[PDB]
């Protein structure tokens, strides 16, 4: 998880709203909840400032090339779905589809929305599939992906030609093992629990301090 | 000079369609800034700058150059 | 209570305000008139 | 050139943090949100809470105890309540402070003491070097890296076909700048001769998918030939 | 939330931007890279291994 839902409670409304005798005797405690409010346009900002700081990490924005040619390596289920309204790829199409008031709380839009954060995913996917490592450390120099791999084994401390005499088998388990997570992923939504459970917290409280309100 | 976006209702700044960097945050991705005679004007927050990279799988840009940057960082 | 500047000037205590945006008041639409409605009783009770 | 360079910039920065004041907010507001959690503490000592005066020798110098008793304890509640949410920010900030002192204990540990193999851990780039400076209630590290500023585009192959066996580059990559065959290093553009040296062999050219055919160099040839 | 934001672009900056050298921080086995993926209030990392 990255953000929470940006929740804003008035205070004057939630203790004394439409009421003026409440609110002069509220005066008389001060700035608690004139204080409160600072406290959660904090967290507002820092929610903002914790998205921007993990998908706002690239300076330019990077697209795949018409050729979709990575040496047998299939990346349409992570690429952008053209065809969608929203930019985003089929995996996260099925992420966004398998997750799940007037009394002075309102629930502020986030700054980024979906659409950015979906454009952002895809310009760090090209530009680590098209470039490796050089667009995150400077500008983007085109490497072939095979060769691309081969750089990733020699970082691991296999030979380059084992890679080489394996590169269609490799390219058939990588598509296998991206088509058992498509299958893994659609089958379950228990595996995103660690962020619905957080909304369901969230939730949760907004609906105790409603519930607050009908006690004596 | 009102313009109805997701973030509420915003008047005094003038809608442009051309989009910039997010100077003062609004929201939904809407963003406000003093731009030209001069005038807070809302915009669409750009996402950087669109770059394409020459890939194929026979060429390989290499640098024949460097620099040697230095970075603050306060904490 | 001049403008949309002097309020945020007196939420921030301050007669400089730094460039960003300051939540400075709420708004809410005040009711115009008053509406009441009864049922038709048509019995006076003998309280008396 | 890099002494040069590193001189320069070493300039641009000092330029730019005598120049910049707001390249010191993110430790400013702390002190400021600070003050301003003191100042509302001091605010609340301003608050009746339903009693008949704020000022607490009013209270004792007017009322007779049975009654003076009930306005301290509504006072009494009143502060000790703002004085626990105090403490509950301080406690909340001071444990941000703490987690960002651990992550600033880390950067000094691997960045200053050693070398850092983390990317963007030491600042944008190929990681350097680093140097700490000391700041009211901070840190600020120089982070000294390594970035490509020009490049070049040249023809590649994964592997070299010479006499029939697969050829791969030891270090570094093939490139071609048109008309003749290199291997270089893959951080920088040095031109070198293919030789035995340079590559190792491995398989064929029946393997690799892409491999060119060129001729590769022995130093062994022309020392035994004489 | 702040925590695991801190730790989510940290794994974003040294995995998908780069190749880090320690195990189980890029999930099981020998890392190679990692793609990320939005997803709603969180990221989903695909670590290759
Ligand atoms: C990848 O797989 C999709 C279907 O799963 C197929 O339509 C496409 O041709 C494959 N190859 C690509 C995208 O290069
Ligand atoms: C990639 O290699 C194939 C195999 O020879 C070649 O036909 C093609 O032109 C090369 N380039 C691209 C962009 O596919
Ligand atoms: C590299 O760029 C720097 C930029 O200041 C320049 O001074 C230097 O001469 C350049 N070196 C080469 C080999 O191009
Ligand atoms: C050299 O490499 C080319 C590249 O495919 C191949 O066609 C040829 O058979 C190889 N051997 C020669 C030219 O003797």
């Amino acid at each position: 998880p990255v953000s929470m839902t940006k929740t804003s409670v008035d205070c004057t409304m939630y203790i004394c709203g439409d009421s003026t005798e409440c609110s002069n005797l509220l005066l008389q405690y001060g700035s608690f909840c004139t204080q409160l409010n600072r406290a959660l346009t904090g967290i507002a900002v820092e929610q903002d400032k914790n998205t921007q700081e993990v998908f706002a990490q690239v300076k330019q924005i990077y697209k795949t090339p018409p050729i979709k040619d990575f040496g047998g390596f299939n990346f349409s289920q992570i690429l952008p779905d053209p065809s969608k309204p929203s930019k985003r790829s089929f995996i996260e199409d099925l992420l966004f589809n398998k997750v799940t008031k007037f009394n002075g709380l309102t629930v502020l839009p986030p700054l980024l929305t979906d659409e950015m954060i979906a454009q952002y995913t895809s310009a760090l996917l090209a530009g680590t599939i098209t470039s490796g490592w050089t667009f995150g450390a400077g500008a983007a120099l085109q490497i072939p992906f095979a060769m691309q791999m081969a750089y990733r084994f020699n970082g691991i401390g296999v030979t380059q030609n084992v890679l080489y005499e394996n590169q269609k088998l490799i390219a058939n388990q990588f598509n296998s093992a991206i088509g058992k997570i498509q299958d893994s992923l659609s089958s379950t939504a228990s595996a995103l629990g660690k962020l619905q459970d957080v909304v369901n917290q969230n939730a949760q409280a907004l609906n105790t301090l409603v519930k607050q309100l009908s006690s004596n | 000079n009102v313009f109805q976006t997701r973030a509420g209702c915003l008047i005094g700044a003038e809608h442009v369609n051309n989009s910039y960097e997010c100077d003062i945050p609004i929201g939904a991705g809407i963003c406000a800034s003093y731009q030209t005679s001069q005038s807070i004007i809302a915009y669409t927050m750009s996402l950087g700058a669109e770059n394409s990279v020459a890939y194929s799988n026979n060429s390989i840009a290499i640098p024949t150059n460097f620099t040697i940057s230095v970075t603050t960082e306060i904490l | 209570a001049l403008d949309p500047l002097s309020e945020t000037k007196c939420t921030l205590k301050s007669f400089t305000v730094e460039k960003g945006i300051y939540q400075t008041s709420n708004f809410r639409v005040q009711p115009t008139e008053s509406i009441v409605r009864f049922p038709n009783i048509t019995n006076l009770c003998p309280f008396g | 050139l890099i002494a040069n360079q590193f001189n320069s910039a070493i300039g641009k920065i000092q330029d730019s943090l005598s120049s910049t004041a707001s390249a010191l907010g993110k430790l400013q507001d702390v002190v400021n949100q600070n003050a301003q959690a003191l100042n509302t503490l001091v605010k609340q000592l301003s608050s009746n809470f339903g009693a008949i005066s704020s000022v607490l020798n009013d209270i004792l110098s007017r009322l007779d105890p049975p009654e003076a008793e009930v306005q301290i304890d509504r006072l009494i509640t009143g502060r000790l309540q703002s004085l626990q949410t105090y403490v509950t920010q301080q406690l909340i900030r001071a444990a941000e402070i703490r987690a960002s002192a651990n992550l600033a204990a880390t950067k000094m540990s691997e960045c200053v003491l050693g070398q850092s193999k983390r990317v963007d851990f030491c600042g944008k780039g190929y990681h350097l070097m680093s140097f700490p400076q000391s700041a009211p209630h901070g840190v600020v590290f120089l982070h000294v890296t390594y970035v490509p500023a020009q490049e070049k585009n040249f023809t590649t192959a994964p592997a070299i076909c010479h006499d029939g066996k697969a050829h791969f580059p030891r270090e570094g990559v093939f490139v071609s700048n048109g008309t003749h065959w290199f291997v270089t290093q893959r951080n920088f553009y040095e031109p070198q001769i293919i030789t035995t040296d340079n590559t190792f062999v491995s398989g064929n050219c029946d393997v690799v998918i892409g491999i060119v055919n060129n001729t590769v160099y022995d130093p062994l040839q022309p020392e035994l030939d004489s």
